[PDB]
């Protein structure tokens, strides 16, 4: 009300409204799902178009051979944060000859987003990210919020109508975690999960976007006729 | 190579009875080559006179600099600068370039307008003040000038006598230096009149 | 640009079937003066890596601190710091090699020659060299300073190529290292009798031996040597 | 040695500048004009290190032309020479100094007098009846000491200049490939096409 | 060795192809002419990298010019971009000799000599490099303004040959260009190993050699 | 007052949303992509008859294989074009090749959100970036001041955009020829323009693989306008 | 943050005026009147000190008339402290020009430089403008005798006769009435004092409430002299013209 | 005084075929008269069907290769996983080298692969970035021994057809991969005999449309 | 440094500071530009509220940027000096690097770029100035006339006016100026320019300034008497 003019101002109940408004931009964004087993980690993203003549906005970005994310909200902010991850993953490789841990990648994103919430002049990031990766401690899935909060999860979903997919994963928890050494079945579970967030529209060939990473599987993105198999 | 002896030149100043005198040669060269015989090395800011020897570009530059500073001094103070004060201004200005100095040998001369006391002073290239009662010398023939001044000089000389003494000191010192000569100018300074004389000397 | 003051001489090392051995004497020389006689130039990092350093001791102590700080920093927000995400020899080496090449590129080098010896997560032996120029290389045997000229020839008689490594036992390798250290005491004018030796085995872990001495030396034949040519008496 | 001469007569200033450009062992050009018009009644000749000469001349030219437009007025030769001197005096204590010597010949329309200024790369300015830079002066100064008058005509000044060039062509070791002569007077600047 | 001269039918540009590192002949097949645009040529002498790098950079700056101004750059402005650039680096150690040759409507055929010392000269004839003196000897003695495009092309080719022969650090082959109102025209790579003997036989020259 | 980089309660940047309103006031620009090329057309919209219309430059070359049309505060586009041209030429210098149309568009869009309290406000202009490369062929992009860019088969921006976009919805198909696209841009421009369409108050351009980017002459466009009138009168 | 407290000194009103410039001019309209009159053989500068006291040391006082160099002087109207900042800058600028070209600075060039500084404070920096209006009286060999005025907007104009500060509307009407082109300095002196005497808010115009100066070629042969009048000299010229 | 440069010896060799290309290099690493390693790889697979070697001062060579590999990585990120052509890689490497024009990478760089028409390509660089496409190029310590041999046996220089006596040249028949590897092995065997910094081992990287293959051969260890 | 964003968007998509800068131009004295077949004429209004002025030394409204290009303006006078100075510096800089004087289009594009930059830079307000830039390109006999405004947009004009009551004089020019046949001579062009100002000016005495620019750096400013003759002839024909 009077305490939402900038990010440097707490409200009387201890709330940061500019951060909460940035959080709102994510809810307006298109749905995206993340889930993992012990061997693989999968991202499934519903891409959004402007109209029938337009292309479908890309949702998934590769960060390294073993790591990448899907976005929901302001796409340019995802480009900034993914670029930062690319550099951090790269610094770890060049200096220490070491693949960046997914947990540590989350910690770096948290700290970068935080600085924007405590300083005058700037603004919070207006995007939520789902980071997947395979490192020395196996498969991982992270959920990034621009408040700074990063959370490691078995599965999750963010964006519009994401509560439906999140409930499905909460039921299926015991099943999909056990899908080891079978990428196609893990994607099937992800495609079935994102389907719980659909209304009116359905998953078409240029609508769906899938990405996977695993034990002997580099981070690869599937679009177009490459995902027709899963429709 | 040695900046202080590329262009050549000399300046000398003397005190007398209720008067001061300052003189300089007119030569400017590039080592052996004589270029100009009209290069005066004495300037004045109000009633304070300044002679400068050494590298000619720095001589010109410093004149323009002290003209600049004395003009502002006068506007703010609403009075002309005095020799004692100007002497300190020169010292200050030169030492601020301590590690990249102007290659010059300045000489201040004048009479305090309030006390009437004659005043001369000399400096090294980085600011050190040499406040002498008798005389000050500077230039490529400084050794020669020291010898002439120390032998010819006597205190409390009258203006018209002081003219002869300083003129002969300059002339004979310049004639024993290859890089000095080609004309000469002498200023005789009294509390409220200043005479400037060009000397006839050998042009080699 | 500088000049080295208090210096450490040779650091020698070699691979064997189940790990790596590394050794270095305990001396800190000040030119021709053998000034410090209790200097440890082998610095363990965790229980799987040993960094052996020669050259300027002040720069060695600086590097020693970087590694100590590296361990501290790796533990931050790392529940697997004593397990999967623990520091590896390859990580520690590349860090140092990055630093050394950066410092030489600023024309302000760390006047050292370093050998990182250790065993990786998968049990693979790690042995690599880096120096003040940022120059890096790996070999079954590695040595710095005088050790490069005198020790390598002896250690290469045991492990001449990669295929000789599984054939080489820890007893044979340690015997070769200890012999090489004796030879250096005979012939290097900046060496000491006292030295430290470290073994990193993939089964038995890190064994750090201190206060070793060169023994079984041959000097008796000196008595028979008289003069420099013609002198009979 | 890039011969540049200057002579101030009764009603004009005459500048003569060599045409040769020698880089190492070869004469790359024999028709080079070593001068720039700073203003309608002011001309500057130059000689020094390769590259620096032209860069400096054109830089000065640009500044004077800027002044002319801003004030709708031509600066006096004295004013232009002082500006040039300060730039060189500033330059000599720089990281990399301009290694350029110049002559500035101008006609002052206010005083109705020709003026010649000689400035070296240190920023050493002198007004002269005749001047030269480099080794040219070693021959020409003494020759002009003998043949010059203040009341000479432009035609007499050119004959006097021919005498200088003939001496230089006789006694100097380089072939400087003749000179381009330019006259600066009340009517402006013009080039003598036959010399 | 590289030359460029102006005549009735436009401009001739001829260069050699050798690159050395001391007495070691590093290459006999290097391109010392850079096709900046359809009407601009650049020659290279001195530091191989310095010449290559900054003359390809020059082409990028000339392209940006015609994007902003909707017009091809002049030889004067193109040569001056390069000369102003190297002047910034003066004292740092760049070593370049360059002739910016080309044609425009308002200028006509034009040649500018640009140097890493900061020298920029307009002229009708230039020969640059370690073999410039040898090329000048042939070119100067046989040059006329009213040569035929055919005779001019030969003279420039023959002048490089002369230098490739006598200068130890020149050789390989001769690359020829001809610049007209309608742009430049390549006139082939001519290996000296064959051209020398051909010229000797047909022209009756090179009697210093045993053949 | 309030921050320049402030979020609204709905989760949008105030300044970005306000710049989009400025673009709606701008003159119409239409782009159509085909397999034979991409066509770009604009409404010039001269404020007075004394204004020499040929000086109105709302279609612009970025490189030989990339063109650009603008709509909104057209003065803001000059620095965007300068950056695009530099990015295109610089990439050719570093990599000895043409730059991908998408990569060029991405480079322009990186400037968009560089505003705060960098420039003081977002750009008040939208761009239609059309071009060709070997990998993805003929392409058309819509670059906004939000930093977002969408690829389009066809797109209209400016004052008559939503009316034109609805018309492009029906008319566009994957087998359009270049000639058919040219007429289609003219048809839709004539529909949404206030003043009557002619060769002086409207401008056409195209980008083909062979000839590259070309702005059409007024004589060439005049014939296409005459060809349009006849074919509409034909039924 | 800090934005909350920013007055925004460099913005346009809806009407297209600069708020702070307009308000600065309002400040200057309450300052003591200063008049400049240009004649064929010289220039006059007259100015009124504001409600003085008997205990003010007048002979060592200076609030209105300042010397920029030997050829140029200024009359001040507004904040004195603000004026002294600019005056010292102008003095330096004149010396910079003299050092560079070895010639005294042309009057207009000096005026333009100061006016450009004032302009800067209205367009950028977020600082308040200088609440000062100058009357420049000067001489050079190009245009001869010149009168200029500059105000907080940074706009300057040339004049034959001009007033700044208080009651300029009334003062300008009186000057416009009695001024003629063939006028001389002695006549201009009389006009300046008569104009102040009628426009003044004080009961009577006296020597202790005035600062006066002339720029004359009335110096021995072809040269220019600046005369800042002393209290006794102002008293004498008041009797001579018949005001006291 | 501190000398930031060193000489690690070694020698490298690139030959371009009609539809393939090879980049060979010895595996020895030295300082002065000592051997550091008998097997220290010098030729690397940099991705996108490009192989690279930077011979001379190893620290500079490793840094350059490391930077180019990084350049390839970011080329994919920035340009939609587009394949970096050999001609584009060469130009990128020029800028890496010339970026240190006033504190050079003290190396002779060679890259090999296939051009956009599928033909074999070799590019050669000097330490400060001047580059040129070539059919044949040796670099490093024993380059002076090997290049003349390649002029003769690859480009048939100074070779004519018998009977004509110098009138007709030897025709430039293309070479197969098997014929090229023979020339490579003989080149290094000859260089090992007469150059003290060459020996221990030879590692060859062959590039075809199918990918990057390796071959290793022993060399004399004296 | 002062970084405050003064020029910003409003809910309706307007930048008020740029629009309020146009209101400052509306307040400024009228300026007009007319190009003939072989010339361009720049007319300017001088408000007669200011008498006792010294017309010798008072800043003239038309300013030479180079010997072949001129610039007039309407709006804040102090602001115009900053643009004129920058333009003059760029003109000499162009001659120095390109070895050719600026085209009229290039000089206009530079001045317009400066004006634009001040609409999205922190801590600065837009210029309250619109300019008319006129002249002839080097070695070209085609007349050029361009206009700029605070927003930064620029364009070429056959004839154009700016400043106070510019709506009226633009109305006059739109009906009187024929594109197929422009003012063939200098006389016809000046006459049309004076006529257009007489619709707004008040008195035709010292209130009208005229500056004629011809090809090959031929620029001259008309005097009071020369202009007064045009004023006399126009009204005598009007009495009919
Ligand atoms: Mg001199
Ligand atoms: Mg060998």
């Amino acid at each position: 009300n009077n305490y939402d003019g900038d990010t440097v101002t707490f409200s009387p109940t201890g709330r940061l409204f500019q951060v909460e408004y940035a959080l709102e931009a994510i809810k307006q964004g298109s749905v995206t799902v993340g889930l993992r087993s012990n061997t693989h980690a999968v991202l499934v993203a519903l891409k959004r178009n402007a109209d029938e003549l337009s292309s479908y906005q890309k949702k998934i970005i590769k960060c390294d051979e073993h790591m990448g994310l899907s976005l929901a909200g302001l796409a340019p902010d995802a480009r900034v944060l993914s670029n930062y991850l690319r550099q951090q993953c790269n610094y770890s490789s060049l200096v220490f000859n070491r693949k960046l841990a997914v947990e540590r990648a989350g910690h770096l994103l948290c700290d970068k987003a935080q600085k924007n919430t405590q300083s005058y002049g700037g603004r919070p990031y207006g995007v939520g990210l789902l980071i997947i990766g395979y490192d020395k401690s196996g498969a991982h899935l992270l959920e990034f919020q621009p408040s700074g909060n990063v959370t490691e999860l078995y599965g999750t979903a963010i964006g519009a109508r994401s509560q439906g997919a999140k409930t499905y994963l909460e039921r299926t928890l015991d099943t999909f975690i056990k899908i080891d050494g079978n990428p196609d079945e893990l994607i099937k579970a992800g495609v079935e999960a994102i389907s719980q967030s659909l209304r009116d529209e359905s998953l078409t060939v240029d609508n769906l976007s899938i990405a996977i990473v695993g034990k002997d599987t580099p981070f690869t993105i599937y679009d177009g006729e490459a995902v027709a198999k899963y429709i | 190579s040695d900046p202080s002896s590329i262009n050549g030149g000399i300046v000398v100043a003397m005190t007398g009875k209720d008067c001061v005198a300052i003189a300089c040669d007119l030569r400017l060269g590039s080592q052996s080559l004589g270029v100009s015989n009209k290069f005066e090395k004495i300037f004045h800011y109000g009633h304070v006179f300044l002679g400068i020897t050494g590298l000619a570009t720095d001589v010109t530059t410093l004149n323009e600099m002290f003209r600049y500073k004395t003009n502002l001094y006068k506007l703010k103070e609403e009075r002309a600068i005095e020799p004692e004060t100007f002497t300190q201004l020169v010292s200050s200005s030169l030492y601020e370039r301590r590690f990249g100095p102007y290659f010059v040998g300045p000489v201040v001369a004048g009479i305090n307008s309030k006390s009437g006391k004659p005043f001369i002073a000399g400096f090294d290239l980085i600011g050190c003040i040499d406040e002498a009662k008798d005389f000050i010398v500077s230039g490529t023939a400084s050794d020669q000038l020291f010898g002439m001044c120390e032998s010819l000089y006597e205190p409390n000389l009258e203006p018209e006598d002081l003219f002869e003494t300083i003129s002969q000191a300059l002339l004979n010192a310049a004639d024993r230096d290859a890089l000095s000569g080609w004309g000469a100018v002498v200023y005789i300074i009294k509390k409220d009149e200043v005479v400037k004389r060009y000397l006839k000397m050998r042009q080699d | 640009t500088q000049q080295p003051i208090v210096t450490g001489t040779s650091v020698i090392s070699m691979k064997y079937d189940n790990g790596v051995i590394i050794a270095a004497d305990n001396l800190g020389s000040y030119g021709s003066l053998l000034r410090f006689n209790g200097v440890e130039r082998l610095i363990p990092v965790g229980d799987n890596t040993v960094v052996g350093i020669s050259g300027d001791i002040s720069d060695m102590q600086h590097i020693e601190r970087l590694l100590k700080d590296l361990v501290t920093e790796n533990a931050y927000d790392n529940p697997l710091a004593d397990a999967e995400e623990a520091l590896e020899p390859s990580y520690i080496f590349e860090y140092l090699a990055t630093v050394m090449y950066q410092r030489r590129s600023k024309m302000n080098p760390l006047w050292n020659a370093i050998i990182v010896a250790g065993v990786q997560s998968n049990g693979d032996q790690f042995l690599r060299y880096v120096n003040l120029l940022g120059v890096t290389y790996s070999s079954p045997t590695l040595a710095t300073g005088f050790g490069a000229h005198m020790a390598n020839p002896l250690l290469r008689k045991v492990v001449d190529r990669e295929s000789d490594i599984p054939k080489t036992t820890v007893q044979v390798a340690e015997e070769a290292i200890v012999n090489a250290m004796r030879v250096l005491y005979y012939r290097d004018a900046r060496s000491s009798r006292n030295f430290s030796l470290a073994i990193i085995d993939k089964n038995t872990g890190l064994t750090f031996k201190k206060n070793l001495q060169v023994e079984n030396m041959k000097w008796d034949f000196a008595k028979d040597i008289k003069g420099y040519g013609t002198q009979k008496i | 040695m890039d011969i540049i001469l200057g002579i101030r007569v009764q009603d004009s200033v005459i500048l003569a500048s060599s045409k040769a450009v020698t880089r190492g062992i070869s004469v790359l050009k024999d028709s080079d004009d070593k001068t720039r018009q700073l203003s309608p009644h002011t001309l500057m000749s130059f000689a020094g290190e390769a590259g620096d000469t032209v860069q400096f001349a054109e830089y000065i030219q640009a500044n004077i032309q800027l002044y002319s437009i801003r004030e709708d007025y031509e600066l006096s030769p004295q004013a232009v020479s002082s500006f040039v001197r300060q730039e060189l005096a500033k330059s000599i204590r720089s990281r990399r100094p301009y290694q350029v010597n110049v002559l500035i010949g101008g006609y002052d329309k206010k005083k109705n007098k020709p003026e010649l200024y000689q400035i070296d790369y240190l920023g050493t300015k002198v007004e002269l009846p005749y001047g030269a830079h480099g080794y040219s002066g070693f021959y020409t100064f003494s020759l002009l000491d003998h043949h010059y008058r203040p009341d000479m005509t432009t035609e007499e000044g050119l004959d006097l200049l021919k005498l200088c060039v003939q001496e230089l062509e006789k006694r100097m070791p380089m072939d400087f490939k003749g000179v381009i002569v330019k006259i600066v007077d009340k009517d402006g600047i013009r080039q003598v096409d036959d010399f | 060795t590289m030359l460029a001269f102006r005549f009735q039918g436009g401009i001739i540009v001829a260069v050699d192809s050798r690159a050395t590192a001391g007495n070691w002949v590093a290459s006999q097949t290097v391109k010392k002419v850079i096709e900046i645009n359809p009407f601009l040529l650049g020659t290279m002498a001195g530091g191989a990298a310095d010449c290559q790098f900054w003359e390809t950079w020059l082409g990028s700056q000339c392209r940006l010019h015609e994007l902003r101004e909707k017009e091809r750059i002049s030889v004067a402005a193109a040569s001056k971009i390069l000369s102003n650039l190297v002047y910034q680096y003066k004292g740092a150690g760049l070593s370049m000799g360059t002739m910016i040759c080309g044609y425009t409507r308002k200028e006509g055929p034009t040649i500018y000599y640009v140097d890493s010392d900061g020298t920029r000269l307009k002229g009708d004839i230039f020969c640059v490099g370690s073999g410039q003196t040898f090329a000048y000897g042939v070119l100067d003695s046989n040059y006329k303004w009213d040569l035929s495009v055919e005779d001019a092309l030969y003279l420039g080719k023959r002048s490089i040959l002369a230098a490739a022969h006598r200068d130890a650090y020149s050789g390989g082959s001769v690359n020829l260009y001809h610049v007209t109102e309608d742009g430049w025209i390549y006139h082939g790579n001519h290996d000296v190993g064959e051209l020398f003997w051909k010229v000797k036989e047909e022209e009756g020259s090179f009697n210093n050699v045993i053949g | 007052d309030r921050g320049v980089s402030t979020f609204s309660p709905e989760g949008r940047l105030f300044q970005v949303e306000y710049s989009l309103e400025a673009i709606k006031l701008g003159s119409t620009a239409i782009g159509i992509a085909t397999k034979e090329g991409v066509v770009l057309g604009v409404e010039k919209r001269a404020t007075s008859p004394l204004l020499e219309s040929d000086s109105i430059e709302k279609i612009v070359e970025i490189d030989r294989h990339i063109g650009c049309a603008m709509s909104g505060l057209t003065a803001d586009a000059r620095s965007m074009i300068e950056h695009a041209r530099t990015a295109a030429v610089t990439h050719n210098l570093y990599y000895d090749e043409d730059i991908n149309v998408e990569s060029l568009t991405q480079s322009v869009c990186d400037l968009a959100l560089r505003f705060g309290e960098l420039m003081s406000r977002p750009f008040g202009v939208a761009l239609l970036i059309a071009g060709h490369d070997a990998d993805d062929g003929y392409q058309l992009f819509h670059a906004e001041p939000s930093g977002t860019f969408y690829r389009y088969n066809a797109k209209a921006i400016g004052s008559g955009s939503e009316g034109a976009q609805a018309e492009l919805l029906n008319e566009w198909h994957s087998s359009l020829t270049l000639k058919e696209a040219e007429l289609l841009v003219l048809k839709i421009l004539k529909q949404v323009m206030e003043e009557k369409l002619d060769e002086n108050n409207a401008q056409l351009s195209c980008i083909t693989k062979q000839d590259g980017f070309k702005i059409y002459d007024n004589e060439k466009t005049a014939e296409l306008i005459k060809e349009l009138k006849e074919k509409e009168a034909a039924e | 943050g800090s934005r909350r407290y920013d007055s925004r000194t460099t913005i346009f009103s809806p009407e297209g005026r600069l708020y702070q410039v307009e308000y600065a001019l309002e400040s200057i309209s309450h300052a003591g009147t200063a008049i400049g009159i240009m004649a064929s053989d010289g220039i006059v500068l007259a100015a009124e000190r504001k409600v003085t006291s008997t205990l003010l040391e007048q002979d060592t006082s200076t609030e209105k008339l300042y010397k920029l160099n030997d050829k140029i002087a200024v009359a001040v109207a507004g904040l004195t402290a603000d004026a002294e900042i600019l005056i010292n800058t102008a003095r330096i600028h004149a010396q910079n020009y003299l050092k560079t070209y070895n010639e005294d600075i042309p009057v207009e060039i000096l005026v333009r430089r100061l006016s450009d500084i004032k302009q800067g404070y209205t367009q950028h920096g977020g600082l308040r403008p200088f609440g000062v209006s100058f009357i420049y009286a000067g001489y050079d060999d190009r245009y001869g005798y010149q009168l200029y005025t500059s105000n907080p907007s940074g706009n300057y104009t040339g004049w034959k006769a001009i007033s700044v500060g208080a009651n300029t509307s009334a003062a300008q009407t009186l000057l416009q009435m009695d001024y003629k082109d063939d006028m001389k300095v002695d006549d201009a002196i009389e006009l300046a004092l008569k104009t102040l005497s009628k426009t003044t808010d004080s009961s009577a115009l006296t020597y202790d409430r005035l600062e006066f100066a002339t720029i004359r070629k009335g110096a021995n042969d072809g040269e220019v002299y600046q005369k800042i009048f002393k209290p006794q000299e102002i008293k004498d010229i008041l009797v001579k013209t018949g005001i006291t | 005084q501190f000398n930031p440069y060193g000489d690690n010896g070694g020698t490298i060799l690139g030959i371009a075929g009609e539809d393939f290309a090879v980049l060979a290099g010895d595996t020895r690493n030295i300082t002065d008269y000592s051997i550091n390693s008998r097997y220290e790889p010098k030729v690397f697979d940099c991705g996108d069907n490009i192989v690279m070697s930077a011979n001379g001062f190893a620290a500079d060579g490793d840094a350059l290769v490391k930077r180019f590999k990084n350049s390839v990585k970011w080329y994919h990120f920035d340009h939609n996983d587009k394949k970096l052509s050999i001609n584009s890689a060469a130009r990128n490497i020029q800028h890496l080298l010339y970026g240190k024009r006033f504190f050079p990478y003290y190396v002779h760089t060679i890259i090999a692969g296939l051009d956009e028409d599928g033909k074999g390509a070799v590019y050669s660089f000097d330490p400060v970035g001047s580059y040129e496409r070539e059919q044949c190029r040796a670099g490093g310590a024993a380059a002076s021994l090997i290049m003349p041999f390649l002029d003769n046996q690859v480009n048939f220089k100074n070779q004519y057809e018998p009977g004509t006596n110098g009138k007709v040249k030897k025709p430039l028949k293309y070479l197969s991969v098997e014929e090229v590897i023979k020339l490579v092995r003989d080149s290094f065997t000859s260089a090992t005999e007469r150059h003290i910094q060459v020996g221990d081992g030879l590692e060859i990287l062959i590039v075809t449309k199918d990918g990057v293959r390796k071959e290793f051969y022993e060399l004399k260890r004296d | 440094g002062y970084d405050r964003a003064l020029s910003i968007f409003s809910p309706d998509g307007h930048i008020f500071q740029v629009e309020y800068a146009l209101e400052a131009v509306k307040r400024g004295t009228c300026a007009v530009g007319v190009k003939g077949k072989n010339c361009v004429v720049l007319g300017c209004e001088r408000r007669s509220t200011l008498k006792l002025q010294d017309t010798r030394i008072t800043p003239s409204k038309v300013s030479k940027i180079d010997s072949h290009v001129v610039l007039s303006f309407s709006g804040l006078n102090a602001d115009s000096r900053i643009l004129i100075e920058k333009a003059r510096v760029e003109a000499q800089s162009h001659r120095l690097t390109l070895e050719d004087p600026v085209t009229v289009e290039y000089l206009t594009r530079y001045v317009a770029g400066v004006q634009q930059r001040y609409t999205q830079s922190g801590g600065v307000r837009p210029f309250g100035v619109s300019t008319l830039i006129a002249g002839f390109d080097p070695r070209d006999d085609e007349p050029k006339l361009y206009q700029t405004e605070p927003s930064g947009i620029y364009s070429s004009w056959s004839a154009q006016t700016i400043g106070r009551n510019s709506k009226t004089v633009r109305e006059f020019l739109e009906k009187n100026y024929d594109r197929k046949e422009p003012p063939a001579t200098v006389e016809e062009c000046v006459k049309l320019t004076v006529r257009s100002l007489l619709e707004v000016v008040q008195t035709g005495a010292k209130n009208i300034e005229i500056t004629v620019v011809k090809p090959d750096s031929d620029i001259v400013a008309l005097s009071s008497e020369e202009i007064n003759q045009y004023v006399t002839q126009i009204e005598q024909e009007k009495q009919e």
